[PDB]
Order: structure tokens, then C-alpha cells, then sequence
């Protein structure tokens, strides 16, 4: 199972079990790259966030709903959605997943 | 004590 797989493998599950989680299926350079893309609202009203122009390959992780700390458990689901990331600092680059469309 | 940006990655980065 992927997302039991990766949840763990990047501490998700260790200090408690993230609901939720995506991963891009894309280079690190990729994704940096949507901070110069289209400037959007955040969901929670900040003005940093960015808008893939392209889809990308992403994998959404979401704990089942009998799953509970320390054993972890998810069910995988994939799309082929724009992403939308916070961005911040110099230089300037993704601190947030605020979501796909 | 890992930088926001680390941790985005290590949260989020599957290439």
C-alpha cells in the first residue's frame, strides 16, 4: 500500500497519524517553479498562494475511517489536478499544500 | 527543527 508505505517513511504516522496528505509525482524543480505561476487567494485569506497553470500527477493519502494512533492506515486515490502552494521566503518556494483543482 | 520549506518537501515531494 503506497500511502501506508509513505505516510510512514516521511514521519506522517510517528508522533500521530496525518488524516491527510498528497504527494506530487513530479521534480522538486516542477513544483518550485509554481511560485511564479498564477497568484491566488489561500483558503485562509493570505495572499501567497500559486496555481499550477498545468496538471500533475498527484496521490492522495487518507486515513480509513477505523484507523487510529500508533497503527496508521490509509486508501490511496489518484489524480491529475493543478496544485496550489503557499509560497514564502528568498528564495522564494512552496511552505504549504493548500490544495488541487 | 527542520526550515518549512524542508519539511514541504519531505511532506509532500515523490519524484
Amino acid at each position: 500500500n503506497y500511502c501506508n508505505q509513505m505516510m510512514k517513511s516521511r514521519n506522517l504516522t510517528k508522533d500521530r497519524c496525518k488524516p491527510v496528505n498528497t504527494f506530487v509525482h513530479e521534480s522538486l524543480a516542477d513544483v518550485q517553479a509554481v511560485c511564479s505561476q498564477k497568484n491566488v487567494a489561500c483558503k485562509n485569506g493570505q495572499t501567497n498562494c500559486y496555481q499550477s497553470y498545468s496538471t500533475m500527477s498527484i496521490t492522495d493519502c487518507r486515513e480509513t475511517g477505523s484507523s487510529k494512533y500508533p497503527n496508521c492506515a490509509y486508501k490511496t486515490t489518484q489524480a491529475n489536478k493543478h496544485i496550489i502552494v503557499a509560497c514564502e521566503g528568498n528564495p522564494y518556494v512552496p511552505v504549504h499544500f493548500d490544495a488541487s483543482v | 527543527k527542520e526550515t518549512a520549506a524542508a519539511l514541504f518537501e519531505r511532506q509532500h515531494m515523490d519524484s
